[PDB]
């Protein structure tokens, strides 16, 4: 509450400089950020606290239970300093040091055991990462599996023709029309 | 085949299910967002009516009246959205029908995964569905070619065709079917010399 | 989010927001549907192949060289000559917008694997031909494949093997000025630009929108409780949380537009690349501005690139018919 400017956040050291006249810091986004102390003329640093979606990597609720957290946009050595009776708005901080964590562009997932295989995608992740419910059976966050390589034997004098021919009925789905609907 | 992959699992059809469900939950908000008190001192008319008195009433109403009217409005917007996606599909399902099931389309990967030969629509609730017919090459056997041949020491190509050779001499077949010929002067004509 | 960006760090606030409702918990499904839409228009236009085709060591493809196009080994990371030019020219705080609770997640196909596809349809359509892209891969010389697709724009195939030299130095001269031409101005990837600058202005205008007043007292939250009296504090709040969560809607009603201006030109990609890329096409006009012999794809931030290789006629001499 320094001078009644009412705010919430973590206080660090700033590097950046504040003429002797300035005195609140604000950012594009229009708020405060920085703010002298009275007592002590070293320029503080407000930042919101540790904070971000919770997102849930679920199999199908009849197959298993077990549910895998993702957290958005957080260093993975972040929550384990959240952890804190009163301090956290989730109960279920457990899973904070919970099983093994793997750290990818989108967060840390905990939950599940990242396998450096390959597997097509189930669940989409983001970064190049889909968890998916394996083999006892527990929930692995792998890599995107683009499909199996293919060389092509091409030379200069080589050509391919195929010598029989099959003929397969492939489907097609387009919705046409919504149900009309008056008010 | 075709009969028991739609039925095989429930996800076949999820193009079409959705348009129906968002449209049934979009109605589903709708009808819940009046329980909403929207700053007033309730959410039913009645009670606000027999409770206040009529110089401010209209106050209490008017955070509910705008309130409401205006979670109607973002339903509105929010099916304009849908009905041009639509709008979208259908022109584009219209395209598949005229071209793909009224004659043969060359366009590759537009009437099927590969050449395509055939297609029959068939009714869906609040949607069509196709059944692509496609010709796919089998297994095939690799040969050594050459673009061209010099016979009389004068160019010859193929007239419409490849020119291949087991090993021993040439053949001429179609593309997409080994179907190998002599080389003769119907299938072929000169252009130049061979040098 | 619903809570911190209308009431952020205020306990105070937040519990008279749920007086609204699921006003908002639709937003977030509004939004969930284009963030996961955007994760299916780029598997449906650079994902057509079931393979991951290679090319051979050996780049001679008869005279025509394509060390501009194909994927670098040199460069630590998979991507093409082309590919270094377009993304040094595409230019996408950003920090401050995340502490306002406007996340941007990473899209579900990285940018190295979007090289990897393009590999892909640059190991097809120059080995293979345009025979991968409806069953079995089919190698053809690529000697051999121009007097394909010459055959099918009306020129019988002999006018190629009497001048195939001079069709691939003028193919190798043509390719290079797509490098200088690309860097020669920025207003080049101008439809680049304005997608990545339309989506960054909009969250511009949001984050300053919550410093407006809205005919309250004082934008700042916490003063109007802490300056005036309780029992028109509610009413002084209600135009404050009425005024965010309005320009809220104006925001996501206006991002559907902009997903729909998108997911319109992802099919026209899609069916640029299945016909345009994957093979010849007779639609005149369609893949560029000429007769059209066939495509390169190049990927981009946020976007995809072609190389169509159109076929174009020269001077010509008039003469009589009957
Ligand atoms: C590549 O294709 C050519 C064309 O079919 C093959 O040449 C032909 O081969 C068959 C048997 O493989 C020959 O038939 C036999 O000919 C002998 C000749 O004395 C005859 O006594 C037998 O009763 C039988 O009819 C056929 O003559 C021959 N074509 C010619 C013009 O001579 C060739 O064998 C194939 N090579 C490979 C490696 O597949
Ligand atoms: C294909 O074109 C590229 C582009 O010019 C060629 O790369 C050049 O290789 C020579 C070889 O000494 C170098 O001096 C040039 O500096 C290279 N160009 C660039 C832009 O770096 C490549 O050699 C060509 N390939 C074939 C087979 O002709
Ligand atoms: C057709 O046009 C091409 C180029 O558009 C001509 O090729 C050039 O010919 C001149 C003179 O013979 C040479 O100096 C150039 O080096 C050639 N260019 C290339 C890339 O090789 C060609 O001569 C023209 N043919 C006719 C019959 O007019
Ligand atoms: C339960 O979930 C499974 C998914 O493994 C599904 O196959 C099954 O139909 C579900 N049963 C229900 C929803 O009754
Ligand atoms: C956390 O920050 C450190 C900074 O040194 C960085 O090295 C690390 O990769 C970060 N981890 C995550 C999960 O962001
Ligand atoms: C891949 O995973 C296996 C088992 O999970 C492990 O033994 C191996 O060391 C891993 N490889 C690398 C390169 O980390
Ligand atoms: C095929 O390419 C190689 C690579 O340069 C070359 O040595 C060979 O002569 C070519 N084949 C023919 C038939 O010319």
């Amino acid at each position: 509450n320094f001078n009644g400017l009412k705010g919430t956040g973590v206080l660090t050291e700033s590097n950046k400089k504040f003429l002797p006249f300035q005195q609140f810091g604000r950012d594009i986004a229009d708020t405060t950020d920085a703010v002298r102390d009275p007592q002590t003329l070293e320029i503080l640093d407000i930042t919101p606290c540790s904070f971000g979606g919770v997102s849930v990597i679920t199999p199908g609720t009849n197959t298993s239970n077990q549910v895998a957290v993702l957290y958005q946009g957080v260093n993975c050595t972040e929550v384990p300093v959240a952890i804190h009776a009163d301090q956290l708005t989730p109960t279920w901080r457990v899973y904070s040091t919970g099983s093994n964590v793997f750290q990818t562009r989108a967060g840390c997932l905990i939950g599940a055991e990242y396998v450096n295989n390959s597997y097509e995608c189930d669940i989409p992740i983001g970064a190049g990462i889909c968890a998916s419910y394996q083999t006892s059976q527990s929930i692995i966050a792998y890599t995107m599996s683009l499909g199996a390589e293919n060389s092509v034997a091409y030379s200069n004098n080589s050509i391919a023709i195929p010598t029989n021919f099959t003929i397969s009925v492939t489907t097609e789905i387009l919705p046409v029309s919504m149900t009309k609907t008056s008010v | 085949k075709i009969q028991d992959s739609l039925s095989s699992t429930a996800s076949a059809l999820g193009k079409l299910q959705d348009v129906v469900n968002h449209n049934a939950q979009a109605l589903n908000t709708l009808v819940k967002q009046l329980s909403s008190k929207f700053g007033a001192i309730s959410s039913v008319l009645n009670d606000i009516f027999s409770r206040l008195d009529k110089v401010e009433a209209e106050v209490q109403i008017d955070r509910l009246i705008t309130g409401r009217l205006q979670s109607l409005q973002t339903y509105v917007t929010q099916q304009l959205i849908r009905a041009a996606e639509i709008r979208a599909s259908a022109n584009l399902a219209a395209t598949k029908m005229s071209e793909c099931v009224l004659g043969q389309s060359k366009r590759v990967d537009f009437c099927g995964k590969g050449y395509h030969l055939m297609s029959f629509p068939q009714s869906a609730p609040h949607g069509v569905v196709f059944l692509h017919v496609t010709y796919v090459p089998a297994q095939e056997k690799n040969f050594t070619t050459a673009p061209a041949i010099c016979h009389d020491g004068k160019a010859h190509f193929p007239r419409e065709g490849v020119f291949v050779s087991n090993g021993t001499h040439w053949f001429v077949t179609q593309r997409n079917f080994y179907e190998p010929q002599i080389i003769t002067t119907d299938n072929t004509f000169v252009s130049g010399n061979c040098d | 989010d619903c809570t911190m960006y209308i009431c952020g760090d205020s306990t105070e606030c937040s519990n008279l927001l749920l007086q609204y409702g699921s006003f908002c918990t639709q937003l977030k499904r509004a939004l969930t549907g284009i963030a996961v839409e955007q994760d299916k228009n780029t598997q449906e236009v650079f994902a057509q192949v079931k393979q991951i085709y290679k090319t051979p060591p050996i780049k001679y493809f008869g005279g025509f060289n394509f060390s501009q196009i194909l994927p670098d080994p040199s460069k630590p990371s998979k991507r093409s000559f082309i590919e270094d030019l377009l993304f040094n020219k595409v230019t996408l705080l950003i920090c401050a917008q995340k502490f306002k609770g406007l996340t941007v997640l990473p899209p579900l196909l990285t940018d190295e694997m979007i090289a990897q596809y393009t590999s892909a349809l640059l190991a097809g359509t120059i080995t293979s031909g345009w025979t991968f892209g409806a069953g079995a891969a089919l190698q053809i010389p690529f000697a051999m494949q121009m007097a394909y697709r010459f055959n099918g724009i009306g020129v019988t195939q002999n006018v190629l093997y009497e001048n195939q030299k001079l069709i691939a130095n003028q193919f190798n001269s043509a390719i290079g000025k797509i490098q200088d031409s690309l860097s020669s101005t920025a207003s080049a990837l101008g439809k680049l630009q304005d997608v990545v600058n339309h989506n960054a202005q909009a969250l511009n205008t949001l984050v300053k929108q919550l410093s407006s007043k809205f005919g309250a007292i004082s934008s700042v939250l916490n003063d109007i409780f802490s300056r005036l009296d309780k029992v028109e504090a509610e009413v002084q709040i209600d135009r404050l949380i009425t005024g965010r969560l309005q320009s809220l809607q104006t925001y996501v009603t206006q991002q559907l537009i902009r997903a729909a201006e998108i997911r319109a030109s992802a099919n026209l990609a899609a069916t640029k690349m299945s016909e345009c890329v994957l093979g010849q096409s007779k639609r005149v006009d369609f893949c560029g501005k000429g007769y059209h012999l066939m495509s390169f794809p190049q990927s981009a931030p946020h976007g995809v690139v072609f190389l169509h290789v159109t076929y174009v006629p020269a001077q010509e001499k008039n003469f009589t018919t009957a």
